[PDB]
Order: C-alpha cells, then structure tokens, then sequence
DNA sequence: TTTTTTTTTTTTTTTTTTTTTTTTTTTT
C-alpha cells in the first residue's frame, strides 16, 4: 500500500504532534488537534526567500507561506534538485512526508511544482471542505470513545456512523500524548 | 437516411438499419440444416460504403428472391435487416423474412475518488497531483496498431507482427502516479498525451536514452534514472486523468490514462461547494 | 527567535495598526519607473506599494505580500512578493475568504475534550 | 524642511532632522558585537548638500531594509536620525529603529545639491590669520623625510636603507623649509612653511633646492651656512610680498615667536579694504 | 626686539625731521609733522625709471613715487640685486629703513616687490586710516603735555585715554627739533 | 635743481592747465600701431596717449603716468608709463580718491602747536 | 489498441629641522 497526502492548512501541520515510528521501515506521522492521522501532507503557499542550497550540495531547502503559517521544505543529496526548481515568489504546490527536526514540523519534499492562482483559490476551498468533514466525523466518535472506548461494540457502532475503526485508535493515542 | 455500415452493432433495431453498400464478394449459396430437421439455403455477400464492409447474409426465400439479381460491383440498399456479430466480432446483416433489399438505389449515399475505484473500472475521471515518475522512455512502435517492432539485422528493415515492413515511429511511455487526498493509483500516458505532459520530443528522449545505455546501463534502468533526473519537475502538478483502470499481478491498479488535461478549476470550485452544501454549510 | 510572521491577508482599507506584514491583490493603475513604486487599487482603497526590483505594468492585476511601513508621508508597502493575478478569479477569493470567517472560528471552538 | 548638513549637531533632537543628501560614497556591511554578546549588522555611507558632507551610519534591520537600495549619485532624505560626534569632531546621522530614510525624495532642496594683529598676538596662540609683508628671509632648505609622519629620516649606511624611527624602512621624500619674517604695521613676526605650502611660495621644486644645498656644501659650509645663504642669494625676490598666513605661535626659548603656519594664501583686497571700511566708520569717517 | 614698518605716503617721510642715532648699534628713525616715531618705511608706488646700477656693483637705485612723493631707493653691495629685480613701469611695495642723505630723505631697501593695481588701492585705504588714527592720538597727547608735561601724572592720564607713553617723548623731541 | 614732480591722479574732463605730469585710468578704444598712439578712455572723456614703445590692446584697462603735451593740434599725453588695470577694483579706486580729497586737507588743518 | 513487468518504507540538516632675536655705514 501507499496512503493518501493529506491537504492541510501549514497551522495544521505545525500544531500537531509528530509521531516518530520506532521501526526502521515504519512510516512517520502527525496527529493533528482535530485527531487527523497525517502520513503525507499537501499544502499551497508562496516561495517566500530564494532558495538555500548547501554549497557541498549535501542539502536544499525553500520556504513556504499559505497566510496561516510558514514552514520549511526540504530536499537532500540529488533531491536537492526539487528546491532548485523555485524561485523566490513562485506560487506552489508542495507534497511530501512530515518531518520534524528541532521540534519544529517540516515537510521533506516528493514533488513541487508552479500553480496558477485558481489553484490556490481551489486548496483553500477543499482544505475547508475535508477539516469540515473530518471535524463532525471525530466529534461523534470522541462521543463512542467516552461513553465506549475501545472495544468490540464501539467499532461496531462507528462503522454505522461512517467512521472508520482507525479514528478511534487515533482518538486513544492523541489521549495519550496529551 | 445517413447511416453508415460502421453504425451498425449487433441487436441494433431493425426498424433503423438502412444502409447501402457496393459488392465487393459473392459467395456460393449453400445448405443449411433447421431445428426441424429440414434443409434450408443461405448465401453470403460482401458488401462496403464509403464507412467499412459488412457480410450480407440471404436467408431462405431471399437467396431465390435476390441472389442471382446481385453482381459485382452494383450497389444493394438494406433495410429492416437483424444485425448480428460475427465470428471476428463484427456486424453482419441478417437478410430474412423481414427484411428488404433494393437492388442499384435512388439514394444520396464519471469523477470518482481514489479510495472508490475498483480494478477493471471504465471511464473514470480522477483529478489529483502527481505525485511519483516511476519510468520514462521511448520504444519503436508500428504506426497503425501502436505495438512493438522488430528489427531484423537479416533484411535490415522493421517487423510488425501484425503489418509486416512497416516504417517505425517513436513511442513515449510516461508511468507516473497520482494522488487525489483519499488514495494513490498508478498512471501510465502514451505517445502524444505523454510527450504533451512531458514537454519534450520523442526523439531527444530517445537520444538521452540511449546516452544511459552506453553508460552500462539496461533499458529498464536507463528508463527509471531518466525519470528521476529529467522528469521529477513534472511532480506536484495538478492534473485531471481520464482513463480505464486495469489490476497488475503485483503492482497492483494501473490507470491506463486515454487523455489528461488541465484542471478546469472553476467546475472544482462548484463541486466543493455542492459537499459543503451537504454538510450545512451554506 | 524571531519566526517569519505569515502574511495577512487584509483589504486595503481593512489594514490594521498591529498588522506588521499583510497581503494585498489589486489592479495597478500607476507605475513610477524612477522611485520604483506604484499604485494599487484593489476596489476598497489604493496603496502604494514600494518595490525593489520587479515594477508590474499598468493595468495588471498582481498580488502582492510586503512589509508595511508607517512614515510622515503615510502608509506605504515595501514589497516582498509581486505575483500576477492576471487570470484570477476574484469573485471565488472573496466568497471563500467570507466562508473561512464564519466557519473557522466555529471549527476550533467545536472541541470539548 | 530648509535644514541644512552644516545645521546639524551632536545631540540635537532627533525630531528636528531633516536633511538631504546625495551619496558620495558607500562602504561594506559589517558585523559589531553588542553589549549582551550578539552580532549586528553596521554599514556607513557619506552623503553631502550644497553645505557640506555627512556620514550616515545605517544599524541592523537598517541596512536590510536600505543599505542595497541605495547607490552612489542618489539623493537621499533622512528623517528622526540621532546626530552624534564623529572620531574627527564632526556630525554624523545614525539610522536607528526611529529614523527614516527616502529614497530620491521630492523636495525643493534636492536640486541646490581669527584676524588678529601681530602686536596683540601671544604665545601658544591658535588659529590666527595675520595679513601682512615679508620682510626678511632666514634660511632655505631641504631634507630627507618620512612620507608618513613627515619626520627627518636617518640613512644607515650598514644596510643601504632610510630609516624613519616611527615608521622603520621608508621611501625618502624631499621636504622643503621656508623660514622668514612677516610685518603687519603693528608688529613683527617669524613665520614657518613647511613642503608643499613653502615650495608654491619659493616657485622652485625641492629637488632643485637640494641641489643648490650640495653646491654650497661642498664650497666648504655647514648645512646651517648653505641654508641661509641660499635664502639671501636666490629666494631674496620673495621679500616685500604681501601675503596671508595662518597658523599657530610657539615661543622659542631665545628666538622668540615664531609662527608655524599650516598654510599661507594670496590677500583677498576687497576683503581687506571692507576691514578697513569698519575702522573709518568706527573714526567717524563714513 | 624688531619694531613695525610704518605704512606712510612718500610725502610724509619728505617732510620728515630725521633723527640720527649717536650710538654705532641705535637705530636711525624719523618724526614726521604729526609727531609719528618711524623707524621702517612701507611705501607703494610706480619705479618711474629704469634702475641704476653702478659699473663696478657697489650701489644700485631705483626711483618710486606713489603721487604724494618722489623718492630713492637703495641697495648697497650684493643689496644691488633688488634694484636688478625691479624695470621701469613697475607698480611695487617697498620695506625698508629711513635714511638721510645730502639732507634729502630716501629708502635703504630691505624688501621690493611686484604688486597687483588692488594692492596699491589697499595701500592708499590703509595709509589714510592709520594717518587719521595717529593724528587723532597725537592731538590728545599735545593737549596732555600743553597742560602738564612729561611728568608722572601726565603718563597715568596718557594710559587711561589709550596714548602710549613713548608719544609724549616724541611730542617733546619734535618741540626741540623745531 | 628740478627733481622729479609726482604725477598728479586726475580724471582727462579734470586736466589743468598747469599740471605738467599727470596719471590717468581708463579703457583703451583704438590703437595706431605706425605712429605709436592710442585712444584712452575713462567714462569722462577721451585722451590721445602718444606711447614710445608699448602700446597696450584694444579694451585693455591701462593706467597711464605722462607729460602733457600742449600744441596746436589738442592736448596729447606723451606717455611714460602704461600698467595693465586690467583687473583693478575702479570702483574701489573711485571711492579712495573721494576719501583723500575730503580728509587729508582736514587732517593738515587739525596742527594746533 | 501499446513496453515490461515485483507495490510501498528511513535518515541525512551551521605632525616636521635646528636651534641664539635685532642694529650701522657705504653713494659722481
Ligand atoms: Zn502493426
Ligand atoms: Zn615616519
């Protein structure tokens, strides 16, 4: 399998929490405070500086800012080609795997590429439409998950509401963390 | 009417078949044995308009009726004639007790989301970034059916298993993926479409392909490095693909794209606002 | 640490005293080759906006995400970013910067733990 | 404003600033560190009107914000900077977090862009212009000096070398000595000129004085008698020249006053007669 | 001591009354009508004619007037040298000592120079305001002696109205001349 | 004994008729170069300079020092000094001369022995 | 309608030289 890229607000990403797989071949992911389990993330904003390129070409990086935060993308060795396709001021859209280094959520760059204006009218609108969906959906399953927890019956009565088993697990961790 | 012999498909209405078409063949007409035992005759012609050929077949009364009045060369309309499939799955007019034949004529003549989608799905439409360049490469094709050719070192001309000698032209292959938020499926563009979502010629792939080859390289290695070198610009575009889905053995379901274009982004507006719609907002 | 501030994004006549970088989209209406600034009219109000190297052209529709700076002379914008918003759909920004007004601070206040 | 950069003074409100200025001159970008062990950024630039120049000193975020924009031959108008004294006594304008700069502004200011006489002198007395006739010449002379301090230098004849005994090995220039006498009608003074001040009023290159030095050193006089030879037999023309010197007076411990003047200047005679207009209307003349 | 060469018209060291030093090492000086102690000369005017250099060096002369006087001006033995300098048309300052011969007062040059036609205005202008000075102190200090004399007294007074004590001295020699 | 008389400063419209030597100041208008004479004039008339050896240049400030000559045909100056007043303060000049002619007879009279 | 076939995954980041001031008398 290959799990879906999220499309998320950058404040999403950055008021998550970042959870790091002890397994070697595991994937990392974020728990959004609307408990969103986040394996990739999709996010359109403006190349706000000229790119950072290591002059041993070990690492590139550029910054991106969507009006409700800013965050790093980062490509290393030969993907250090990705950061060298932006310019300062581009438009873009961003998809690649949450990272976090020094505290700080990032995303390690899979693609970037220029987007017409309508394209980033077109993410505000879906980024709205899926925190929406995902809010009401969580809400009632917080609600299986107080009077319930996990058991046998609770996931039974979350697949009669529409949500999925994983959401509540996801509910449990996020309990946890916190 | 303007029908054409390329119109006709089996279990069409006979009420609508009106066709006229040259004879090109006759063949001799022959016994059949019924259901009842008895003996009966059926003839067969061979009939083209200005669209494709169809076989005629004479039923019974008709071949004495007809047959002897048709020759080469004339010109026959059909019509209220049942149409049937082929042994090679083409349509054949079925000439029986219905249907009218007029010898040299007065006549002039769906968008579905990722995590929806099911192996052997037809039609879908998907639009989702790309998100992976798996190969990219270019293969010498036949110009009529597409496929592989050969080259024979002995004659020193191209094979196409299907046309013979045939003139070879460059063929581009673009596997890639896509992700639209709610699942991941493999993409695969050919030819022109390819070469479209690319940007570059055929010929110039081909030449930078065979660059990687002389490096000690294979084919398929060559394919998958020009990929990640060349082509990894073309990933965290926005595309609509429109295609049929078919399931690999192991590497799972492929969307074999017919076309791709650009996202038409005021038809996506309106969609996101008929689901927020239905959930209470507006 | 001193973390890049995001940028705002307000109406011309919408800016407010606290608002250190914002973002503006407009038409321009006046291009001064030799100070290098020019004006933007965004149907609320008109700025002027300072750029540093890429002046737009008269007529052409840009947004535009800079640092506001309050002088003597007024309020004037140092531009950071100019991208052309030429073939954009404005009438789609603004319903969905009205729609994120309403249903984002509900959103946030829907959670009780 | 009408404020001007010869206006301007070490602490003066920042609220009154307001000058303009073209840029002469921009130097590099610097690092300083501050009192609590960070690094700034610093970087400096000279600016001048119609009434003189100024150094513009751009600090931190200053120089982001202003430092690139800016380029040599634009106007440049600063606002609320504080004034400080510079290493030289001079103003200079700091572009602090309050100040303002605009860049080529609109402003109508963009398109502009002591006497004392001898008997009243003293000793150790500074600046002072004195007008008057050279009455005697003393000596004429050359020697070797350091181009830096402008001391005598020392030739070792062990290594080949000029030594100066500030600046070590140097490269020797020629530098000439005029030492004479000045009246005004009230006094008399000795005066001193030194290299190129001294060499303009003899009219004859240093190189060509030590020659003339040698040929009478040779003859069988001293230093001291070819130098004042010199004076009485080739530079006795200069005598009775009307002129105006500028100096300090140092008092000599048996040749009395003696006037080091920094430099000398022909007379300006409608300025001098005007002088002389104030002290016949003062008589009840005019 | 080296006391000031005062600036005059010729005509007023013409009329002079010169006062030959008994002494080998005094200095010569000259009183003129307005009772002015002159030790030097400074005088501006035109060498009317060309120099006169003796055959043999030992004296040379020049003629300068300033249109209130003729007078002569010489430089004795290598001296002749600033007589070479000057020609005839020349407009010139001249510094030099008083002297007296064959009862005709004339220059022992010091110094002689070209002038610019300003400085001879300059010239004129200075003359005629430190004439006024002096006569104007002069006619204090003559009604001091008049009344007193050169006493103790009459030397206080003379201080308190700005009259240096040496002008009474000079008023009282005068009276003895004449 | 006929020592040398001082040229007397006058203006050519002031000359008397018992002045023998006197100096003038004023504008050169036109030069004979083959009987050596010049035309000077000083705002208040015009003399004929009959010059020995210098002749100055058309629109040259000249001072002039001369004997008069007195003879059938005018007044003429037979020169004897000619200086370039090419750069001198006339103005200045004018000024002096009128200082010297109201105080220095003032100045005389003051003797009171 | 096509070529050729093994899907995905972690971690790595900076102001001078050298010293004795001035003065009489001599003239074709
Ligand atoms: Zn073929
Ligand atoms: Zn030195």
């Amino acid at each position: 399998k290959r799990m879906p890229a999220t499309r998320l607000y950058i404040k999403d990403i950055l008021e998550g929490y970042f959870v790091k797989s002890e397994g070697d071949f595991e994937p990392n992911y974020l728990i959004t405070k609307y408990a969103r389990k986040v394996y990739r993330a999709k996010i359109v904003g403006t190349v706000v500086r000229e790119p950072l390129i290591a002059e041993d070409e070990t690492y590139g990086k550029f910054q991106v800012d969507d009006g409700t935060g800013v965050i790093w993308v980062l490509g290393f060795r030969d993907d250090t080609k990705f950061a060298k396709l932006v310019r300062k001021g581009d438009l873009v859209q961003v998809i690649g795997k949450i990272a976090e280094w020094r505290d700080d959520k990032q995303i390690l760059v899979e693609g970037v590429s220029k987007v017409h204006p309508n394209m980033w009218i077109l993410h505000r609108y879906e980024t709205l439409k899926e925190k929406i969906e995902h809010i009401k959906k969580a809400k009632i399953a917080l609600e299986i998950y107080n009077q319930y927890g996990i058991t046998a019956k609770s996931k039974v009565i979350a697949k009669n509401k529409g949500i999925e088993e994983e959401l509540l697990e996801v509910i449990d961790e996020l309990y946890g963390i916190m | 009417s303007l029908m054409r012999i390329s119109e006709l498909y089996p279990g069409m209405d006979p009420r609508e078949v009106n066709v006229v078409g040259r004879v090109l063949k006759k063949y001799p007409p022959r016994e059949y044995t019924r259901k009842d035992g008895s003996v009966g005759r059926v003839a067969s012609l061979i009939i083209y308009d200005d669209s494709g050929r169809a076989r005629v077949v004479l039923w019974d009364a008709k071949v004495s009726e007809y047959y002897n009045k048709i020759e080469v060369g004339d010109v026959i309309k059909v019509l209220d004639a049942q149409v049937k499939e082929s042994l090679s799955g083409l349509p054949e007019l079925h000439i029986n007790f219905r249907a009218r034949i007029i010898l040299n004529p007065d006549d002039p003549r769906t968008r579905k989301k990722i995590k929806d989608i099911e192996a052997g799905d037809r039609f879908v439409e998907v639009r989702g970034t790309i998100a992976k360049v798996y190969r990219v490469l270019t293969y010498d094709a036949c110009p009529e059916c597409k496929k592989k050719v050969d080259y024979d070192e002995g004659l020193g001309v191209w094979i196409c298993p299907e046309h013979g000698e045939v003139q070879p032209i460059k063929m581009t292959i673009l596997d890639f993926g896509l992700d639209d938020g709610t699942g991941y499926i493999r993409v695969t563009l050919f030819g022109d479409d390819a070469e479209e979502l690319l940007g570059v010629s055929p010929e110039e792939i081909a030449e930078k392909i065979k660059e990687l080859e002389e490096s000690g390289l294979t084919t398929k290695e060559a394919a998958r490095k020009l990929a990640e070198d060349e082509f990894y610009n073309i990933i965290g575009r926005e595309i609509v693909v429109r295609g049929n889905v078919i399931e690999d053995r192991f590497l799972g379901l492929i969307l074999r794209a017919s076309s791709w274009e650009d996202v038409d982004y005021r038809r996506e507006i309106e969609r996101i606002k008929e689901e927020l719609e239905k959930l209470g907002v507006m | 640490v001193r973390r890049r501030k995001p940028a705002v994004e307000r109406k011309i006549s919408e800016i407010r005293e606290e608002d250190t970088r914002v973002s503006l989209i407009g038409r321009v209406i006046k291009v001064d080759k030799m100070d290098y600034m020019f004006w933007l009219d965004d149907g609320t109000g008109v700025a002027i906006i300072e750029s540093e190297s890429d002046l737009p052209k008269v007529g052409q529709v840009v947004r535009v995400i800079g640092r506001i700076i309050r002088n003597e002379e007024g309020i004037h914008i140092y531009a950071e970013v100019i991208q052309d918003f030429s073939d954009a759909d404005l009438e789609a920004l603004e319903e969905i910067r009205e729609l994120e007004r309403k249903l984002l601070p509900r959103l946030e206040g829907e959670i009780v733990w």
